[PDB]
């Protein structure tokens, strides 16, 4: 869609690197999260937004 | 003694009472109806409409 | 610590809604209303997908 | 046709000069009643149901219009006819071809009872420009509206509780819904908007300009039935011996049980709930009756007539909004089927965002400018807008 539409994104992208902190991955992971890109993903939408 | 059917009364309510929700309009049906539950309550039998 | 099953009392708390006044601000909740701190944090969290 | 001949008859004191009329505004309204009753059909959608409220409904709304509105002409009767049938009929209708459906039938009904050619277009738009900014009800100039009500809306944003929101002409049509059925005697209203869709916020924004007081029932899972009736009686109590004219909200988080369905399946029908007040609690409220009538100017011999100007009072002066999203699942389904909600509920079907609204949004949530660079292609391929900025991009992907 991104694309279709005239629009540049960053062709390598990870959702994770580029909305959390290295110490946020860290302080995240020592509290008792799992391994998981995914539970990062999450802990990440959980966290890092709410209106 | 005589058999005689839907003779019924005329109203005619101002514009101002119009928007009373308790009215009616009569019609055969209405007095038709209104009757019957009145003979049925005389009866001191019980009604449900449904 | 269940969200399976949620009463509205929190509604005005999950839509944000809030009267605010000069300093405090308040949120009514059942029959009351109470003050919101915004040091105030809310999670609701369930276990089964059912 | 009997029945609503003689209403038309009471209600056309008004507009003497066209009392001709009486039977052929009778025959017209329970030809479209009968009419709709046959092509809508509970077969499609749940809430198509059709009763002599509907009947009523139509005679009630064109009365105070025609009462509160300028000097009337034959058009003018007859178009204010097919605004009320648009409101009070087809506005429940869900799709396209079905509202269609319903202009059509309204062009056959007036030509086969009132052969008047100096109507317009009478479809949905092009007739109900209801004046409320214009202080007597009339038609109305469009581009005002659309000021008033965006002038009055950054107002109450503003001086009103904080949410953000935005503007689209969606928003506009269901505006005057939501304010001509406020203001219609007795009567109450239940948005079908989905979710979202900012139906209870506009109930709000209505209550708002006509200065109603909005009252939002309060409770939980362990709420009970005689908590419901004190809000019910309470907001009675305003509506009759304060004048307070309040509108109460209903949505369908609220309802943690039917108990709330059916106290009100009373109010809504006829005009009052008969147990409410009850034991000493119906003396306390006698005794004051007596004293604000008296105040009024008007000294009512029995008890009865106290009793009848209440409930009157509640008729015109008490409101009811329901604001439910999914017809579908049997918790709100139960609201549906429901009579006396469909039937003295007129039936405002919203629903998703208009994809073009969804624009509208968009476009007005973006208006704020960190937009940069260049389009290397002015969109060369291929519903938002006409595409040029990379803003239009971004909502069309969206
Ligand atoms: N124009 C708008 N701009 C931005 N957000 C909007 C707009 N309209 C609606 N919303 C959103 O929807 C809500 C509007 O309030 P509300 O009217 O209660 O929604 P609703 O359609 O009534 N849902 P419901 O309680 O089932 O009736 C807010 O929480 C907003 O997030």
């Amino acid at each position: 869609l991104l694309g279709k539409f005239a629009v540049k994104y960053d062709v390598n992208y990870r959702f994770i690197d580029y909305l959390v902190t290295l110490d946020e991955k860290m302080k995240w992971l020592e509290c008792g999260l799992d391994k998981n890109d995914y539970f990062l993903e999450n802990m990440s939408i959980v966290m890092n937004s709410q209106d | 003694f005589s058999s005689f059917c839907s003779e019924i009364p005329s109203v005619s309510l101002e514009a101002h009472e119009v928007m009373r929700p308790d009215i009616v309009i009569p019609t055969i049906d209405t007095i038709k109806h209104e009757k019957i539950f009145y003979d049925l309550l005389n009866s001191k039998r019980g009604i449900i409409l449904c | 610590q269940d969200g399976e099953f949620f009463d509205p009392i929190i509604s005005r708390l999950i839509s944000r809604e809030f009267n605010h006044a000069g300093n405090r601000v308040t949120v009514e909740i059942g029959d009351h209303e109470v003050d919101v701190s915004g040091d105030f944090k809310l999670f609701i969290h369930s276990c089964d997908p059912s | 046709s009997q029945i609503y001949e003689i209403y038309y008859k009471a209600i056309f004191k008004l507009v003497p000069e066209f009392r001709s009329y009486t039977e052929p505004f009778a025959r017209a309204s329970v030809h479209l009643y009968n009419e709709c009753k046959a092509r809508y059909s509970t077969g499609l959608q749940s809430h198509y149901l059709f009763s002599p409220r509907e009947l009523t409904r139509l005679v009630r709304g064109v009365y105070t219009a025609i009462n509160t509105g300028p000097r009337q002409t034959l058009r003018s009767l007859i178009r204010l006819w097919a605004y009320e049938a648009w409101r009070i009929f087809a506005d429940r209708l869900v799709g396209v071809k079905e509202k269609n459906s319903f202009e059509q039938l309204l062009y056959e009904t007036v030509d086969k009872y009132l052969p008047n050619q100096d109507l317009g277009n009478i479809s949905s738009t092009s007739l109900l420009f209801s004046g409320l900014l214009s202080l007597d009800f009339k038609e109305v100039n469009k581009t005002d509206l659309v000021n008033f009500i965006e002038e009055r809306f950054k107002t109450f944003c503003d001086e009103e509780l904080e949410v953000p929101m935005v503007i689209h002409e969606s928003m506009v049509d269901h505006i005057l819904r939501i304010d001509r059925a406020l203001k219609q005697v007795q009567g109450h209203m239940m948005l079908i908007g989905a979710s979202r869709t900012g139906k209870t916020i506009l109930t709000r924004f209505v209550a708002w300009l006509n200065g109603l007081k909005i009252v939002q029932p309060k409770i939980h899972r362990h709420s009970n039935l005689s908590d419901f009736d004190m809000i019910l009686k309470k907001a009675i109590s305003d509506c009759s011996l304060k004048e307070s004219r309040t509108c109460l909200i209903i949505d369908e988080s609220n309802i943690l049980e039917t108990a709330f369905l059916e106290r009100m399946n009373t109010l809504l029908a006829n005009a009052d709930i008969p147990d409410l007040f009850q034991g000493e609690e119906y003396d306390k409220l006698l005794n004051n009756l007596r004293n604000k009538t008296r105040s009024l100017g008007l000294l009512l011999d029995t008890e009865q007539e106290l009793y009848d100007w209440f409930v009157g009072e509640i008729a015109k002066n008490l409101h009811v909004v329901f604001t439910i999203c999914d017809p579908t699942n049997n918790k709100s389904s139960a609201m549906i089927s429901s009579p006396a909600l469909f039937n003295r509920c007129i039936i405002n079907w919203m629903g998703d965002w208009d994809t073009k609204t969804m624009s509208q949004v968009a476009n007005n949530m973006v208006d704020v400018i960190p937009m940069e660079f260049t389009d290397f292609i002015v969109p060369e391929v291929n519903f938002t807008e006409p595409i040029q900025t990379i803003r239009d991009a971004v909502v069309n992907i969206l």
